[PDB]
RNA sequence: GAAAUUGUUGAAAGGGAAGGGCAUUUGAUCAGACA
RNA sequence: UUCAAAUGAGAACUUUGAAGACUGAAGUGGGGAAAGGUUCCACGUCAACAGCAGUUGGACGUGGGUUAGUCGAUCCUAAGA
RNA sequence: GUGAACAGCCUCUAGUUGAUAGAAUAAUGUAGAUAAGGGAAGUCGGCAAAAUAGAUCCGUAACUUCGGGAUAAGGAUUGGCUCUAAGGGUCGAUCAACUU
RNA sequence: UUGGCGGAAAGGCCUUGGGUGCUUGCUGGCGAAUUGCAAUGUCAUUUUGCGUGGGGAUAAAUCAUUUGUAUACGACUUAGAUGUACAACGGGGUAUUGUAAGCAGUAGAGUAGCCUUGUUGUUACGAUCUGCUGAGAUUAAGCCUUUGUUGUCUGAUUUGU
């Protein structure tokens, strides 16, 4: 996640008082270079649930991924999948035996897949792993399409498209220990009242004689998973298609960062995903976006979205111009130059 | 004695979350391990097998102060001495005699 | 080795936001860690000379940059020093012989 | 130089108390007849 | 509150210098009545006491110090005894 | 010095710099504060808080023991700078005050 | 040893070939005692340790330091042994305020002084105004960016089927 926008478009809803008329609306920038396949995993059915069979793994992996397994990267001595590499150095028995098992007896597959950590402006340096099931096709053919991806990247734009209703897995923002007051939204007490009044007044009846689960308490407030779904996707950015923030009407040559970047992120390089509204979880935290679990046709979506102008004044304040031209157009020359 | 002290990193060493500092005891310690190394030499022992082997703490006297409470009343208000000492070291029936006898002539 | 330079040390990013009666006393605190990363020093001595400086405008009143002149000297010991330039603006590290 | 209470060493047990009664297993320890 | 030096086995707290501050003359200044009784001053010294510390102290040990014809008491009488 | 002022605020002389410290800045507190639109709907009750505030000029009701009520209520003005007028002492001259 | 099958916790089942042992299917020949008239009369499989020799493999974690997407403390998330490395400064961008100091002016309500009484007399005092000047200052402390400058990069502890 990199940070929000604002962005003015036609309402195409007929019956709205503001149909065929201009609205405003705020939407959510996710950076999103490719990922890398790096390898598979075969799941089978069991009375007591999935149970994971086998992995195989790609015969090189980048200092990206193999980051992710240390601790202590710069002591160590870099032996992660050393040995694994030599059932490579075969023919490659072993690697197609266990591709075998895969086929012969799973029923789900999934393919392990990592970021490319190091185009993004973040300090990380170490990507983030992660499974994504594989849906269509058969078991070999899922299997059989995971072998070619090896050491592969597969762009955003092949999985997700324009106009595409899509869910945010996220981490929200911490905020600490909480009083009940502000973690819950329980009713101040009066200005009167001893021993403090952000508080319950009473946290239970005599009997049963304990406090109940029910019962609001102050604690940890923030950081926790959330799944937000039915958020349409607005555009889909290139990274390299200079004019990502234009449109078919300001028809002005700038990208999709405002001016100044982003604030406390930086400058969008890569492939993004402008998404509508807000997401859970703040700025360079790491997001899974996930297609719809259902067939949505409540008219909200399957509405075509023609984008007419991107915001890209400048959001460390109030900022009053689109492009550095403009601001040299309206002031004229400065005594810096 | 441990009760609702801090936590810290410092004690995953030995397996504990609560470890704390304690730099008066720590040099008292000190200067007895000095005192028994000196000893250990003048006797003519091996510095480098020397382990401590026995050390022992017990409560001596209480010393005695007063606090002023609330409500003109008077609490006691004690130290806990110690005393401390320490040691350094250098680094068949009838029917079983039977069975033996057939199971030797057996094999 | 022993070696002199001169360096500019923003004081305004390292009080932001610092209780007023704190200020002058925290300056001195963040000079002696300054010296800690750059010349890998755990004895750190002040001039006097240099606490006036820091002090010049009142417990709450230390100027945003300061340049200083630290000197690591003979089992190692960073000495620091002020600098009398007009302003501390524009001024980069720079080795003294 | 007793008890409450405490340190060290040794042995043993411990899934929201501990202690007790009857019986036996296991470990440790011990008197009595060799007429 | 801060920097440095001196002393010391040991210094956030002792001494000196420098800096930053406060009381702001109905004072955190300069004297007294009552009450206390050596707490005054010098040297030596840190077990206990100064609810942290201590080389410092109204602490501990040993000594020194209060000079009137004119300042008070003394004399007079008050309510009263 | 400011000002009506032994008010509050700052300084000179003189005297102190003493009250366990270091690090961090969660909840809940204690103390000090600010809030869009509404304006007592809160509450036993405007509790608490807010509003008003010095001075000069204008203006001031019922009632009344004629003394009051009264700062009733209700309005206006206030900096800085450069000038002007008036208000004195001693013997035409000469010298010296902040008041409007 | 050959081949096939079994993934629900497969760790098992079936099959090919030869070697070697036994065979009570049938007929023989030797041995047993004394544990004294019974005494479980000791024939199982659990785990671990120390010594033999026959192969096999040559790592990490934690503390300390650092980061703020985290945080009462622990915990969490990052970085650091030669580099699209990290840090401290500097430069640029983006922001906030609203025109710095200094110098100059035939700007400026007016009032004084001098000789030379000057058809802007000069010289002093004078809130403020104008020009240089959308200037100057501040800008990550949880903003973005960097062919510049100067540095940094082997301390401690523990873990084995
Ligand atoms: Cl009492
Ligand atoms: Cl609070
Ligand atoms: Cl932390
Ligand atoms: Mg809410
Ligand atoms: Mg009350
Ligand atoms: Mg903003
Ligand atoms: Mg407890
Ligand atoms: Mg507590
Ligand atoms: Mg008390
Ligand atoms: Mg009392
Ligand atoms: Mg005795
Ligand atoms: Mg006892
Ligand atoms: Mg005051
Ligand atoms: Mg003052
Ligand atoms: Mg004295
Ligand atoms: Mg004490
Ligand atoms: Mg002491
Ligand atoms: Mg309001
Ligand atoms: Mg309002
Ligand atoms: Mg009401
Ligand atoms: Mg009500
Ligand atoms: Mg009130």
């Amino acid at each position: 996640k990199a940070g929000m926008t604002t962005i003015v478009r036609d309402l195409d809803r007929p019956g709205s008082k503001f149909h065929k008329r201009e609205v405003v609306e705020a939407v959510t920038v996710v950076d999103t270079p490719p990922v890398v396949v790096v390898g598979v995993v075969g799941y089978v059915e069991t009375p007591r649930g999935l149970r994971s069979l086998t992995t195989v793994w790609a015969e090189h992996l980048s200092d990206e991924v193999k980051r992710r397994f240390y601790k202590n990267w710069y002591k160590s001595k870099k032996k992660a999948f050393t040995k694994y590499s030599a059932k490579y150095a075969q023919d490659g028995a072993g690697i197609e035996r266990e591709l075998a098992r895969i086929k012969k007896y799973a029923s789900v597959v999934r393919v392990l897949v990592h970021t490319q950590i190091r185009k993004t402006p973040l300090a990380q340096k170490k990507a983030h792993l992660a499974e994504i099931q594989l849906n269509g096709g058969s078991i070999s053919e899922k299997v059989d399409w995971a072998r070619e991806h090896f050491e592969k990247t597969v762009a955003v734009d092949s999985v997700f498209e324009q106009n595409e209703m899509i869910d945010a897995i996220a981490v929200t923002k911490g905020h600490g220990f909480e009083g009940v007051t502000h973690r819950w939204g329980t009713k101040k007490l009066p200005r009167k009242t001893h021993r403090g009044l952000r508080k319950v007044a009473c946290i239970g009846a005599w009997h049963p004689a304990h406090v109940m689960w029910s019962v609001a308490r102050a604690g940890q407030r923030g950081y926790h998973s959330r799944t937000s779904i039915n958020h349409k996707i607005y555009r889909v950015g290139k990274g390299d298609d200079e004019a990502n923030g234009a449109t078919s009407f300001d028809r002005t040559k700038k990208t999709i960062t405002p001016m100044g970047g982003f604030v406390h992120y930086g400058e969008i390089k890569n492939d993004f995903i402008m998404v509508k509204g807000c997401i859970p979880g703040n700025r360079k935290r790491i997001v899974t976006l996930r297609k719809s679990l259902y067939t949505n046709t409540s008219r909200k979506a399957l509405e075509e979205v023609s984008l007419k102008w991107i915001d890209t004044a400048s959001k460390f304040g109030k900022g009053r111009f689109q492009t550095p031209a403009e601001k040299h157009a309206f002031m004229g020359t400065l005594k810096k130059d | 004695f441990n009760s609702s002290i801090g936590r810290t990193a410092q004690g995953k060493e030995f397996g504990v979350t609560k470890a704390r500092w304690p730099a008066k005891s720590v040099k008292f310690v000190q200067g007895l391990l000095q005192n028994a190394a000196a000893n250990a030499e003048a006797k003519g022992l091996d510095a480098t097998k020397l382990y401590v082997s026995h050390i022992q703490v017990n409560q001596a006297p209480k010393q005695r102060r007063r606090t002023y409470r609330a409500h003109g009343r008077i609490n006691k208000y004690e130290s806990s001495p110690s005393h401390i000492e320490l040691v350094v070291t250098e680094k068949l029936t009838s029917r079983q005699r039977g069975r033996i006898a057939a199971q030797k002539r057996i094999a | 080795d022993v070696v002199t330079r001169e360096y500019t040390i923003n004081l305004h990013k390292r009080l932001h936001g610092v209780s007023f009666k704190k200020r002058a006393p925290r300056a001195v605190k963040e000079i002696k860690k300054f010296a800690k990363l750059h010349m890998g020093t755990d004895d750190v001595r002040l001039a006097p000379e240099l606490n006036q400086a820091i002090w010049k405008r009142g417990v709450k009143g230390v100027e945003y940059r300061l340049r200083l002149r630290i000197s690591r000297k003979r089992p190692l010991f960073s000495y620091v020093e002020p600098v009398l330039v007009a302003s501390a603006k524009g001024l980069q590290t720079v080795v003294v012989e």
